[PDB]
RNA sequence: GUGAGGGGAGUGAAAUAGAUCCUGAAACCGCAUGCAUACAAGCAGUGGGAGCACCUUCGUGGUGUGACUGCGUACCUUUUG
RNA sequence: GAACCCACUGUCGUUGAAAAGCCAGGGGAUGACUUGUGGAUAGGGGUGAAAGGCUAAUCAAGCCUGGUGAUAGCUGGUUCU
RNA sequence: CAGGUCGAGUAGACCAAGGCGCUUGAGAGAACUCUGCUGAAGGAACUAGGCAAAAUGGUACCGUAACUUCGGGAGAAGGUA
RNA sequence: UAAGUUCCGACCUGCACGAAUGGCAUAAUGAUGGCGGCGCUGUCUCCAGCAGAGGCUCAGUGAAAUCGAAAUCGCUGUGAA
RNA sequence: GUACUCUGGGGAUAACAGGCUGAUACCGCCCAAGAGUUCAUAUCGACGGCGGUGUUUGGCACCUCGAUGUCGGCUCAUCUCAUCCUGGGGCUGAAGCAGGUCCCAAGGGUAUGGCUGUUCGCCAUUUAAAGAGGUACGCGAGCUGGGUUUAGAACGUCGUGAGACAGUUCGGUCCCUAUCUACCGUGGGCGCUGGAAAUUUGAGAGGAUCUGCUCCUAGUACGAGAGGACCAGAGUGGACGAACCUCUGGUGUACCGGUUGUGACGCCAGUCGCAUCGCCGGGUAGCUAUGUUCGGAAGGGAUAACCGCUGAAAGCAUCUAAGCGGGAAGCCUACCUCAAGAUAAGAUUUCCCUAGGACUUUAUGUCCUCUAAAGAGCCGUUCGAGACUAGGACGUUGAUAGGUUGGAUGUGGAAGCAUAGUGAUAUGUGAAGCUGACCAAUACUAAUUGCUCGUGAGGCUUGACU
């Protein structure tokens, strides 16, 4: 049983699934828009979007909370200066996750994780 | 939460100082003795020319135990250490000192003695 | 308040509205209420507390002792009506919530260290 | 006999005055509304049928509105039957409705849910079942079934016998509970001891058949 | 463990008998007129009156 | 897909002689049509037998199927069996 | 006590990753030590700190080809009316 | 042949130079199987058998019995920092 | 040991010990056989939770041994029993 | 001689299990010398006789040698009654408490250890009791492999020897991914006299069925005393089962903190990777027992042994032949769960569909045209539901999931900056900072535009009412 669990495994190690989340939201904050499968895009959501919550407050505890959870000074430097402040009056939802069909090499549902004012 | 081959302290002056309990007397198939239980004991260690000595085979009760009782309220009281008091064929205590704490678990016509005889009752 | 709104308002009607102030590492007094057939009593139970459960109605706190040689805990439930009253007679200088590591320690070593205001 | 459907809202503590510690499950009520009372002239038995909590009517059906119209009764969550008798079918009328004031404080009552789903389970958990020896050159077989049948007499596996499958989600009964506080103003039956189900599942209290 | 009996084609065809494929769900995009995946974006990139790439 | 493969065109007496290409059997595997088949227990047939579909020399006829029913435990070998 | 050489216990594996292994422990580790290259001993023979061990995944008498279509009071099979 | 930091070390952890991510993936997070971590109270009651697990584990100093072929036993046991 | 067909010591009517197919002992040594104790523990009372790898679902590739033919139920009886 | 072994054969022929039989084995009955102060039959019962069962030791050689492959333990069972406990009775050399013997009764229940490979047995300590048997001496395509029974080696003994054993001892590979039947769960299809959404009756099936101790009646009845009740009430336990997570705990590798080694982020500071989650101390939800609560209560009907009432055959007697009763943990009910595939397919409430042509096979007839209902599903957000399914909630007329805000909880004094110290460090700012799964609000994001299925008033005969 797992009732009320939260959380996946993706058939991964914590560590490894941890350090992949992390590449996954570097990825998103630099290009705006990624494509991955719909699994890892709806969890995407719990990592990236408390991320941008964060970067609404410009402090140096703040950066450096923010360097330790990315490990990427350009992501910071981005989140605190671009991110925030544009959605410093959203109330969340910061993300947009739409479906993308499948994948050739494995039939793997895929899915598209934009920001929500890109351009 | 005492059962057969478990090791107890003595909680009194008839000369025995280590036990171990043999069998969980009161019903078949019955696995667990708490505080007020009888056990059945074997000597371990004794006094040098006490009354009891070892390899004898006696009955006890349990007066201390370090899983606990549980109370009306929901609280739970927990000892260092299980302990015991010797008794005689007739189940009643043949000790005239009793070293510890005890419980009101002991408050009955059986074990009064006991109850008047501890340094504290909890 | 992590229970739904009706069993808060169930439980807030039960609270006790006069309990001081205590923190692991104290070493505190409980006056418990003693009934033997008619006979009422109040019994002292004074030690360190070692551990302390935040959660409402469900509150609690573990009290450690010596008695005369062996170490007794009791878990007591805040709330209850059976703890008539609670004194804080010492106020402990400690690193962490719960002092569970007290147990391995005997006389000296197991001194807690008074906090100075 | 007539009884009354709640929802489970949670377990708690009450404390008494003397310092027990009573563990008691909260059952709120919405009051219940009869929809339909079924007699030996046009059904061949005796029982009041009720409706309880909301539903939106894009989700009533056309069928189920008509029916709830008839009685003159909103839409409820669900529609349960109540077996009654004579005696107790006095007062009660379609559009009327049932309180948890149907219940007084000390009364024993039992109370029906639905127990929580465990999914598959094996046997060692199914039916309480032995592990063989985890140690002692044992290959595979921990938690298996062991043996299932005797031999060529008879065989076969005969019908009942105890193996894996399915656990939990079914019907249950706890027969003896005691009705702790009936607190009209909030709607709330307080009730002693553990009920089956899940915090938000439907259940149905009546008065004890052991009596 | 194995068969006594070699298994008919009538028996193979019975088991296969759940084995048929089925349809998915698709709907005619109202911003593009074209046939899509219901809830997912066309292969164009449009989807629900937006469109994703320049 | 400047692939494989095929549909036309053309050659040839013949291309279902089109390249591992004369003839093209059986096991085995598809598609189409007709009838039967989801309340009934077994070597699957046999002796009866209603209904349906097509054909027809219109029937006391032909082809296909076969509801219901009596009887009925494969073959070879080795054996007292 | 590492490399190196072994193979005492256990789980796994047993249509294996493997026709003898992996993993966790284990023994020797300056010696009667381990190892490369090239040689000698050939089948009632060789070699053996000796288990009938080894002698090309084969050993109470290796493999190959001949005698040879050995013999079998035994088992099986033996085809149209 | 074989570097750096600790290290007695070619043991070990993490790194350099230099190489790789081992030629099916994506989900789900039932019984059961394998490999691990933790576990109330009890502590060999298990079992053919403490099998397997758990446990001990370094440096310096102190201290160390019977027996003895006078070499040992011995890192006996145990203790302090 | 509470309880000891094993163990240790002793007894001598040795079914059927006995002196280089050596007798009786023996410090050290042994992955050698038997018995006991401390510590320790999921070995067990009695199992619980969690992590990884399978199992399950989807996409691709794609085995095995077996196999007279099958429209392949229970019971009691019968009968190469 | 071969246990270092090999080939051709046999169920023509042995060892295991099955079969026939029942000498033997176990159980029962008949007669009755006698024993029992007298008194065969309270309890025993010689000499003899008659049966039953199919557990033992055996007899036979019918099945299997082109293989039916195991002594004990473990796991899981199912049946019998010749009943171990609990229940109901008759007799007694039954005062009471106890006991002996026989009858009825199979609902439930019916030990843990020391020794040994043991089954068995002896022993220790419990219990209401630690029953006797069948099921391939149940169960090894479910586990083990200690004993027996390969190859190594040794002792006693036998033999000249190779070797061998009414013997002993140390060591010594347990394969198979389940087609069919069976069983445990979970779906798809069709049927059920037009279709649909709900609520239901119960033919029937399964589960459950145990019991100790103390008090009271009452130190009463009984008994010379010692002892000590029936019947009838109260309380409190053992084992077993279910549900649950408020309490007590365990776990809690996406929560918090301490700390070692090393590498990196330019450096200090602050952090991160790896070392079993590096190690260590805590811990939210969920799951869970050792934790919590509940259950086997009470009552009807027919009976078993047994006890009768009235009553003749048979002027008496007699429970029986006519007629009328009592009587058990056993049977049927009663309690819980399932249940109309109950093809005999049941019942109730509500909802939906009422259009035109042609033709011949004049029929619930075949082609056209027009219609597409009530609902169901696909899809999406998902769940305390789950292998896949199924089931529950929701899809903008929206709190279904994520996020956001607040709260709660846990850990515990963040970073930066100031002070005090040579410094390790300490204090203040401030119970701060960070806080998976929890509670409550909130359309910020995603549940879009949609499609498919399901029709058009539901044959005929008879009867009763219109
Ligand atoms: N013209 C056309 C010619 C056609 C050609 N013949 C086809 C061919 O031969 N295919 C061979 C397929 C083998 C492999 N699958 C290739 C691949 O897919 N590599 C994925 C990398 C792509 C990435 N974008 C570049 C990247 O990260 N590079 C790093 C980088 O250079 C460097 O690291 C640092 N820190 O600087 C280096 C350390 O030395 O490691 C490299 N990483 C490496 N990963 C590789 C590995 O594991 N093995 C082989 C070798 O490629 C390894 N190096
Ligand atoms: N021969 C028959 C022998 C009967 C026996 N001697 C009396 C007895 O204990 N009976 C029941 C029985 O044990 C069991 O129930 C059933 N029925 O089997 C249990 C749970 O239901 O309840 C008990 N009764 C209880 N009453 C008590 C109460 O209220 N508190 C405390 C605790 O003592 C409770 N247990």
């Amino acid at each position: 049983m797992r009732h009320r669990n939260s959380g996946v495994k993706l058939g991964r190690t914590s560590s490894h699934r941890k350090a992949m989340f992390e590449n996954l939201a570097n990825s998103l904050f630099e290009h705006e828009l990624i494509k991955t499968t719909l699994p890892k895009a709806k969890e995407l959501r719990r990592v990236a979007e408390p991320l941008i919550t964060l970067a609404k407050n410009d402090t140096v505890a703040n950066r450096r909370l923010a360097f330790a959870r990315t490990r990427n000074a350009a992501t910071v430097g981005k989140l605190f200066t671009v991110l925030g402040p544009r959605y410093k009056e959203r109330n969340g939802g910061y993300l947009r996750v739409l479906k993308a069909g499948f994948r050739a090499g494995d039939a793997a549902p895929m899915a598209y994780v934009e920001l929500v004012d890109r351009e | 939460m005492i059962q057969t081959e478990t090791m107890l302290d003595v909680a009194d002056n008839s000369g025995a100082r280590r036990v171990q309990c043999i069998k969980v007397l009161g019903g078949s198939h019955r696995r667990y003795a708490s505080v007020g239980d009888i056990i059945k004991v074997t000597v371990k260690e004794a006094i040098p020319r006490a009354r009891v000595k070892k390899g004898d085979v006696m009955n006890a009760v349990v007066v201390r135990t370090k899983f606990g009782i549980r109370r009306p309220d929901g609280s739970v009281i927990r000892f260092d250490d299980n302990a015991a008091v010797i008794l005689n064929n007739n189940k009643a205590p043949i000790a005239t000192r009793i070293f510890g704490p005890v419980t009101r678990e002991l408050r009955t016509e059986q074990f009064m003695k006991i109850i008047s005889l501890a340094p504290e009752v909890l | 308040s992590g229970k739904h709104p009706l069993v808060q308002a169930i439980e807030n009607s039960q609270l006790k509205t006069d309990l001081p102030e205590f923190a692991p590492g104290d070493t505190v007094v409980v006056q418990v209420k003693v009934k033997e057939g008619d006979r009422e009593r109040l019994q002292a139970f004074e030690g360190v507390v070692i551990a302390k459960k935040n959660r409402g109605l469900n509150s609690a706190f573990t009290v450690r002792k010596i008695s005369s040689g062996v170490g007794v805990e009791r878990v007591f439930q805040t709330h209850s009506p059976v703890v008539a009253k609670i004194e804080v007679k010492r106020r402990g200088d400690v690193r962490r919530a719960k002092l569970y590591y007290l147990r391995d320690l005997s006389g000296k070593a197991a001194r807690i260290r008074e906090k100075l205001p | 006999a007539i009884g009354l459907v709640g929802r489970k809202c949670g377990m708690t503590r009450i404390f008494t005055d003397a310092g027990v510690s009573v563990p008691v499950t909260v059952i709120e009520v919405d009051p219940n509304r009869i929809t339909q009372i079924k007699t030996l002239e046009t059904d061949g038995y005796q029982a009041v049928q009720v409706t309880t909590g909301e539903r939106r009517e894009s989700r009533v059906t056309n069928a189920q509105k008509g029916h709830f119209a008839k009685a003159g009764v909103a839409a409820g969550r669900l529609v349960k039957e109540f077996r009654v008798t004579e005696a107790e079918l006095e007062g009660r009328e379609v559009g009327g409705t049932i309180g948890v004031d149907l219940f007084t404080v000390g009364q024993i009552v039992d109370v029906t849910g639905q127990s929580k789903g465990k999914g598959f389970q094996g046997g060692v958990k199914r039916w309480n079942f032995r592990t063989q020896d985890a140690t002692h050159g044992n290959s595979v077989s921990h938690r298996v079934l062991g043996s299932t049948g005797q031999n060529q007499t008879p065989g076969r596996v005969f019908k009942g016998k105890k193996m894996a499958g399915h656990l939990g989600d079914e019907r249950v009964t706890v027969q003896g509970l005691e009705i702790v506080s009936v607190d009209t103003e909030r709607s709330v039956l307080v009730v002693k001891g553990a009920i089956p189900g899940a915090t938000g599942g439907d259940v149905i209290v009546r008065p004890t058949i052991k009596a | 463990a194995v068969q006594q009996n070699r298994k008919s084609r009538s028996r193979r065809d019975m088991r296969r008998s759940h084995d048929a494929l089925t349809e998915n769900a698709l709907t005619v995009d109202q911003a593009t007129g074209e046939t899509h995946r219901r809830h997912h974006v066309t292969k164009d990139g449009f989807y629900r009156g937006r469109q994703l790439f320049a």
